[PDB]
């Protein structure tokens, strides 16, 4: 009879199914957090808000936050800002569940791997309002380590061994540290120069020119790479553009 | 009737289904779990 | 969404619910003529 | 590095190297100042908590007073620690996520060390200062009261810990695998959505049917990594006080047969 | 139903084997084969559970318990009744989980994306097959594999463990420990800097990358980055489940005596030996 | 939904699940028969 | 009457409606371990 | 939202917690003819 | 017939079979675990 | 009646009513753990 | 929010702890009639 | 013969094809579990 | 009257409320432990 | 003088005082530690 | 002007506040720990 | 901050520091004539 509140329940099992009761809000909570981005849903052909929801629908879209930018623009989550119903794909069967299907090129239509979120027309800036990814042209203070190879110079090569250029400049990152971008001169049509993400690029040692090998996508598929407006700063919807191109390769390079 | 311009008859009708099932379910555990109302057993009164 | 569809629901909502609560009630006197679930003073 | 003290980084590190230097030099003590015996016995060398009969009062300095000053002086450490990454984050203009996810951690050492003796009227059962004296409270307090395996706030911190390692062990693949898409900029992706945070949450969805945000899975860490320690501090709390017995306890609540 | 983002990433291609007949999606769950033979899996193991529970004394969900066949079997597959349930259960589980793998690994082909997710789930599998399957095998007997129980295989932690005087003085067990406990460190503050970051108090404008490095340098001296800290935190979670796989390869398999009797090494050493 | 569709899905469900619950009461009758489920005041 | 207006009628009715059900479950249960209200167990009074 | 929909609710509201209350009430007097839930000075 | 206008069909009919599968299981499994309707091993009355 | 300047009425009347209920079942529950008030028990005087 | 606001706020707010409070004070009383929660010198 | 309108004959053939299997094997598992019906184990009536 | 130019009202009030709380809910838990002035049990003087 | 070109007023003052602060709290709990000196529980001499 | 020229107002009082509290509780605790001085027991002399 | 707020700031600070040592003052005081915390040759 030492933590006895009743003849059968005590102060553990009160104690047990209070922390019970909390964890179901809790988990109502966060999942109210977690629909904070691409929801309410939309039905699959119609594109219609539609759905198969209960009783807690009420609750379940929490009411828009807003963050607020240092330069002075604010994004609100859910924004409710949704894309468009109508892609260049069309589907293999007439079923919701069905999958797409490229009508032409999908790298260039950008479905799948290849499609973007249409982020901002605008650069990332560091704490100072600059742009935070530039190359190295522009910001002559950051240089790259001695200990590591400066790829600039470096031939581009693909995974079937295809030359694709020369490195001829490093896009860094002022914010957080670290190399971003690689400026390849693409050996066709000399003079067009493509961004490369540094993430798809892997160093092949010992090659007497340690070849910087992108396995993403192969040579003939340099020159289709999204263009940048400007020559010293990239915008994030850019930025994806190249980033979402790139990571295409593994499914529609052999297509 | 003035209920249903608040809470949208499906999402009406999909809790009341989810939720009654839940409590048919414990309230069939429960009586099961004792020994005077489960049938399957049937224990003497 | 507009009361024409409202109260078209609701009257069906009304009779199933009558039909359900008919049911539950019915099978609620068999359990109680079965086995009642009021014990007495002295228990059952 | 450029480690920003302050006013309470200096109280805190004070406090806590008095406290660390008293328990080094008992535990050098303990072995009659030899170096050559503290190596030896190093991982079984321990700072005792006071014996039951002297309360929650001073304690003699070779009985247990030793042991007081230090545990004091090192909670005092740890709550000016606590105070400093609380006021970093306010002078960085930032928030305090951090700071009330180490209080879920003082707590728990709160619980171990000195609300429980507090509750329990004395410091015998606190945690003994030492590697191989603390995992050996720890086989000892499971022994005692019954088997935490059955204490049911030792599962939830169990089962939060497991969580908080698969939750990173998720989280962390996720980011590298949508690493080439930007997604270790995860502010920027909250800020403004992008294929990487798309990608991430699509492959959650037709991997197991729902999916989380960039911000909101993060949510989820910091609360499973808080609940560990908030549950764990719980049993700790309840353990004793109000159940001797925690196999007897599952006995009684069906999870175990009765012998 | 769809997110507001999903009809454009919903595309054809990246099954692994079956080609187009498993390309489809139920809801939001992506089926494909290995899909299709998680739920095969699942629904056998699921049953049979169930079926165990049901040949067992008891419906608690705590004590529904089954055991593996008792150590007199050694590694010969046993009668339905007496742990060949388990047996069947086991497999199932195993195979369940490699389908829910390798349907990982189609939906990261699918969004071009790496393969880490099932990279770091293949660790968890290997934890568990070395549990029920790898252990057991090297110790002569599917008797030391833990029973399929909420409580029992519990009850199997704690003999196990007691079976070497103290699992609290296995070295790996140990490195385990550190590890578990580091990885939610590491997870904590992880996410309270981010969520530090994105929410900086009403009022405030939303932090970067540099306030994230500086808060964390200010604070404790140093600081790891915004990919070094995922990546610092998979190689914590995975070193953590190897050294645990490790110290219970070591306890029973390679090792059989008392742990805290293995320490006496150090006391034993040349310069300290007195 | 078109009201033409819906009503011939809803003339092949009520055959259906009609079906399905005359075969389920011709099974529970035999079950019945053979084991009723019901026990008396003093039990089986 | 203008609780209503600061509340949404939608959410405070839902959140009313979770709080009751899962009051009058703790009550039931409650209830249910006292040896004197389990009505399933009907013990003598 | 408004003053008139408001109001609207808040009668609604009121006739309903009122039912509720009366069931409520009800349901207590029964139980509290079946077994009253305060002791006096000897307890049960 | 206006369910059908409210509910996709044949969502409907993938959850209703998916849900009486399981209940069947449910229910058959229950009736093995007793001794009374345990067609398997036949236990007497 | 400045307070209300100072607090949104609406955050105010949630927050008071969640600390007020808690307060409210914490006090019932040490009632219900002590002897003299357990009202369920009814222990004697 | 306004002046006219907090102040009708305010109003309401004040009718309705004071209706809580006298609510809560019945209680009180009738807790304590049944059995008072002062022990004297002697105990209870 | 709608069905087929519904649902996609090969899905719907694959499926119900992976459905019939677990079913027979867990039936079989089942007699093998029990002592009357294990065909292999052979025991007496 | 300075010291409000110097600190914030609402965060003062707020601040004040849960310490004052917290301080009296700490005080009577240690009354509740003490065995002269626990007012549940009534231990005779 | 000197000695204050050097070192910050601001930085010493802070650093002296959190020292001579803790020097004293550990003396005196070492005090209290004791049989001799504990003026709260005094013994004998 | 002495001391607050150079250290922040609001700062120093809060520091000081939280301090004397913390202090004060201390002390309460250390004099509850004793028999002599322990006025909720209250031991003889 | 400026020369007046920081004249300000010391002459409140100075008042309220004088009545808080005044009240410890008379609080120690009160406890000393209590019991006295300074053991004699025998003790207490
Ligand atoms: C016989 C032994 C036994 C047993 C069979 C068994 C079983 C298992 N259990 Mg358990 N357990 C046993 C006993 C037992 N169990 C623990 C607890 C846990 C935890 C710890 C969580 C944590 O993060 O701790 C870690 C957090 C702490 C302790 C607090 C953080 C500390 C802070 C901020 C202080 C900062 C420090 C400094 C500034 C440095 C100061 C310097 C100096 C002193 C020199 C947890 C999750 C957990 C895990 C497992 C698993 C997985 C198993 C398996 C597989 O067998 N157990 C209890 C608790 O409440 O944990 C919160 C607790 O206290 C307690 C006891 C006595
Ligand atoms: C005498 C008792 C005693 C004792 C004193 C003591 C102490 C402590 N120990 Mg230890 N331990 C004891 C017993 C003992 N100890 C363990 C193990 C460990 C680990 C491994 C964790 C891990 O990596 O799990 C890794 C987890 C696995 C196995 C992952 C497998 C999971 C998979 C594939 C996925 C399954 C998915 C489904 C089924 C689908 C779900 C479906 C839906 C939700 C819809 C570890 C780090 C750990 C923790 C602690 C701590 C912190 C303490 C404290 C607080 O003192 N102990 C060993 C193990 O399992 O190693 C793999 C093991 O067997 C064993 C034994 C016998
Ligand atoms: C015989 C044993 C005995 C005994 C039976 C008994 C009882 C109790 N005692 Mg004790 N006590 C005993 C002895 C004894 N006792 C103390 C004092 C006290 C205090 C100190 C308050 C404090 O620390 O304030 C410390 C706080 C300060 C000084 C705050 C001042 C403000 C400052 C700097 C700046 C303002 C800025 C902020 C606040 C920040 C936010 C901003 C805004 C709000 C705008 C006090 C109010 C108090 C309360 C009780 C309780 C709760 C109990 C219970 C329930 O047992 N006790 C006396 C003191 O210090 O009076 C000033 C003192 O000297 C003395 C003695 C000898
Ligand atoms: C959510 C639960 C998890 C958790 C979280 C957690 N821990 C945390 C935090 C968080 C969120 C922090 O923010 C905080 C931190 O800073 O982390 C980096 C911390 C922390 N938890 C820590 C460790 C830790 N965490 C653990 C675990 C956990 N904490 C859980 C798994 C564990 C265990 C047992 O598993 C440990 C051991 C610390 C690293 C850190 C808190 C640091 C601290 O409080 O330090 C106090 C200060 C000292 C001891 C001072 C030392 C001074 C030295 C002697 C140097 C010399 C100084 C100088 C010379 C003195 C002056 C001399 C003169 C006076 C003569
Ligand atoms: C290796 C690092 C950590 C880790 C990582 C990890 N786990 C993962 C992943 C990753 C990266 C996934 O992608 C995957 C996932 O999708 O999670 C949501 C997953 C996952 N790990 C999970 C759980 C889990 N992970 C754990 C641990 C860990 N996994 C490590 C700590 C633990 C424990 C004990 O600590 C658990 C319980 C799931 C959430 C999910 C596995 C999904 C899966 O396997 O789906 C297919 C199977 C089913 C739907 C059901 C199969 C049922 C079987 C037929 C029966 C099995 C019975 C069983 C053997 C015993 C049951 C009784 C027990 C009480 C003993
Ligand atoms: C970058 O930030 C990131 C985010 O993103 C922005 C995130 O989100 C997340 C993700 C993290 C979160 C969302 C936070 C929450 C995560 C956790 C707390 C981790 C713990 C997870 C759980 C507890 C959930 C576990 C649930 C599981 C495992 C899902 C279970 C699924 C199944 C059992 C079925 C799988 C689906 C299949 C195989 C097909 C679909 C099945 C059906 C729809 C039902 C059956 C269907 C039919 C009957 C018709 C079809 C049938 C067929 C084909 C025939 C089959 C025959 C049979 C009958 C067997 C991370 C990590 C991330 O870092
Ligand atoms: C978006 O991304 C984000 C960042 O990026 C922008 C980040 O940055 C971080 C922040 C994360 C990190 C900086 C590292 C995270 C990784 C881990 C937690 C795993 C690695 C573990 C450690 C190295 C422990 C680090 C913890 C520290 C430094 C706490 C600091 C505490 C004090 C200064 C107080 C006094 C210190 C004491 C008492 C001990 C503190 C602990 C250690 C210093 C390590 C333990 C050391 C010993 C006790 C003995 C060993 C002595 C050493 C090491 C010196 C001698 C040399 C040897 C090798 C022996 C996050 C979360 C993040 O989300
Ligand atoms: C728009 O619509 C169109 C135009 C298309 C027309 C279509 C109309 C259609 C298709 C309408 C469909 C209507 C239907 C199907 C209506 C069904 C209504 C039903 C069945 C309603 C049922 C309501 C039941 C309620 C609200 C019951 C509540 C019970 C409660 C809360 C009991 C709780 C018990 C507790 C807490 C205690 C339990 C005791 C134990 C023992 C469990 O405690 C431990
Ligand atoms: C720029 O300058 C201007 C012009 C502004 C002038 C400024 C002037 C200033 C700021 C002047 C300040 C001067 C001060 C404050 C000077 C203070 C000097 C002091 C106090 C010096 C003291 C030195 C002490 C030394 C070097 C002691 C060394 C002792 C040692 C190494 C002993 C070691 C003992 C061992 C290892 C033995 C231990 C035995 C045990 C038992 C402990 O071993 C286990
Ligand atoms: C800018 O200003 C404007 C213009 C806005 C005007 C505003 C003016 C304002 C807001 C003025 C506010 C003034 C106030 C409220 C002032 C408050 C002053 C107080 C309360 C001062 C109190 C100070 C107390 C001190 C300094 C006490 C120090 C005691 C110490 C360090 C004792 C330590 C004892 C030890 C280490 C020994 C302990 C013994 C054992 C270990 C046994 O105890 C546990
Ligand atoms: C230069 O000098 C060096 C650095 C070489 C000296 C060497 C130092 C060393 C080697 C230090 C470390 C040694 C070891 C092996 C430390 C290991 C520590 C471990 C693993 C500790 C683990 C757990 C302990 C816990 C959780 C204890 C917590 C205790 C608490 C919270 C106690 C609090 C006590 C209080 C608040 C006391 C209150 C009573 C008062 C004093 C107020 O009145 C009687
Ligand atoms: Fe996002």
């Amino acid at each position: 009879n030492k933590g006895d509140i009743t003849g059968y329940m005590d102060v553990a099992q009160v104690v047990l199914y209070a922390f019970w009761i909390f964890f179901a809000g809790l988990i109502i909570y966060l999942r109210r957090e977690d629909r904070r981005e691409g929801y309410p849903l939309e039905d699959a052909i119609s594109g219609k808000i539609n759905s198969l929801q209960g009783l807690g629908s009420v609750f379940s879209i929490a009411r828009p936050k807003i963050f607020k930018l240092k330069t002075g623009a604010t994004y609100a989550a859910p924004n409710f800002k949704r894309d468009a119903v109508a892609i260049k794909a069309t589907r293999t069967a007439p079923t919701a569940g069905a999958p797409f299907e490229p009508t032409g090129n999908p790298m260039t239509d950008a479905v799948g791997p290849a499609a973007y979120a249409l982020r901002d027309e605008l650069p990332d800036l560091t704490l100072g309002g600059q742009p935070a990814i530039v190359p190295l042209r522009v910001a002559p203070t950051f240089s790259v380590a001695a200990e590591d190879t400066d790829p600039r110079g470096l031939p581009v090569v693909d995974r079937k061994g295809a030359v694709a250029g020369k490195v001829t400049d490093l896009w860094i990152d002022r914010a957080s540290i670290a190399i971003r971008y690689l400026e390849v001169e693409l050996a066709a049509t000399p003079g067009r120069k493509v961004l490369l993400p540094f993430a798809a690029t892997r160093i092949n040692a010992k090659t007497k020119s340690k070849t910087v090998t992108v396995q993403s996508i192969l040579a003939r598929h340099f020159a289709n790479v999204p263009t940048i407006a400007k020559t010293d700063s990239i915008t994030r919807r850019e930025e994806d553009k190249v980033m979402a191109y790139y990571s295409s390769g593994y499914l529609y390079s052999d297509r | 009737w003035r209920i249903w311009q608040l809470f949208d008859p499906r999402q009406a009708l999909v809790g009341l289904a989810t939720f009654l099932f839940v409590l048919a379910l414990l309230i069939h555990f429960i009586l099961l779990s004792t020994e005077r109302f489960n049938w399957l057993e049937g224990a003497s009164t | 969404i507009t009361e024409g569809e409202a109260k078209e629901f609701h009257k069906i909502f009304t009779s199933s619910i009558l039909v359900f609560f008919g049911v539950a009630a019915f099978a609620h006197l068999l359990v109680w003529i079965w086995r009642p679930w009021v014990p007495g003073p002295n228990g059952y | 590095g450029p480690i920003y003290l302050g006013t309470t980084g200096v109280l805190s590190l004070v406090f806590g190297f008095f406290a660390i230097e008293i328990i080094g030099f008992n535990l050098l003590a303990s072995v009659n100042w030899s170096p050559m015996e503290f190596g030896r016995q190093f991982f079984w060398l321990g700072l005792e908590p006071p014996a039951a009969e002297y309360g929650l009062g001073f304690a003699p300095l070779a009985e247990g007073g030793w042991w007081q000053i230090a545990g004091f002086f090192l909670t005092t450490s740890i709550l000016l620690w606590w105070v400093r990454m609380y006021r970093r984050a306010r002078a960085l203009k930032m928030g305090t996520h951090t700071a009330w996810a180490f209080a879920s951690a003082i707590f728990l050492f709160l619980s171990l060390g000195f609300i429980r003796p507090l509750l329990m009227g004395n410091f015998s059962e606190s945690v003994p200062f030492g590697i191989f004296p603390h995992l050996e409270w720890t086989n000892s307090f499971s022994l005692n009261y019954g088997n935490f395996f059955y204490n049911p706030f030792h599962m939830l911190s169990i089962a939060f810990l497991y969580g908080s390692a698969l939750l990173f062990a998720m989280h962390g693949a996720t980011i590298l695998a949508v690493s080439r898409l930007g997604g270790d900029r995860e502010v920027e992706q909250i800020t403004d959505r992008g294929t990487a945070a798309e990608r991430a949450a699509l492959f959650w969805r037709w991997t197991m049917g729902f999916n989380a945000t960039m911000e909101s899975i993060h949510r989820w860490a910091w609360w499973f990594a808080v609940l560990c320690t908030f549950t764990g501090a719980i049993g700790i709390l309840l353990t004793g006080t109000v159940v001797d017995n925690w196999f007897e306890w599952g006995v009684k609540h069906g999870l175990a047969p009765a012998p | 139903a769809l997110l507001s983002f999903e009809r454009k990433y919903r595309v054809r291609g990246g099954t692994l084997i079956g080609g187009d007949l498993f390309d489809f999606w139920v809801g939001p769950f992506y089926v494909g084969f290995f899909g299709v033979t998680t739920l095969l899996f699942t629904v056998l193991g699921t049953a049979l559970i169930v079926w165990g529970a049901a040949l067992g004394p008891s419906w608690t969900f705590w004590q529904i318990s089954i055991n593996p066949p008792d150590v007199s079997y050694g590694l010969a597959m046993a009668p339905m009744a007496k742990g060949g349930l388990w047996q069947i259960i086991t497999f199932s589980a195993i195979g369940a989980f490699v389908s829910w793998a390798l349907r990982e690994v189609e939906i990261c082909r699918k969004l071009g994306i790496g393969y880490h997710i099932p990279f770091a789930f293949g660790f968890a599998i290997l934890a568990y097959v070395s549990l029920v399957v790898i252990r057991p095998v090297m110790m002569g007997a599917w008797g030391y594999g833990f029973p399929y129980g909420f409580m029992t295989h519990l009850d199997w932690v704690s003999n196990t463990g007691y079976q070497y005087a103290n699992f609290h003085y296995n070295p790996a067990h140990m490195l385990g420990i550190t590890l578990f406990f580091t990885t939610c460190l590491a997870l904590a503050l992880h996410g309270s800097l981010i969520l530090s970051a994105a929410n900086p108090g009403k009022g405030e404008v939303v932090k970067g990358p540099e306030h994230e490095n500086t808060y964390f340098q200010d604070t404790i001296g140093y600081s790891v980055g915004t990919l070094g800290i995922h990546r610092v935190g998979l190689i914590l979670a995975l070193s953590a489940v190897v050294w645990s796989i490790i110290c219970m390869i070591l306890s029973g398999p390679i090792y059989t005596g008392s742990w805290p009797d293995w320490w006496l090494w150090w006391q034993k050493l040349p310069f300290w030996n007195h």
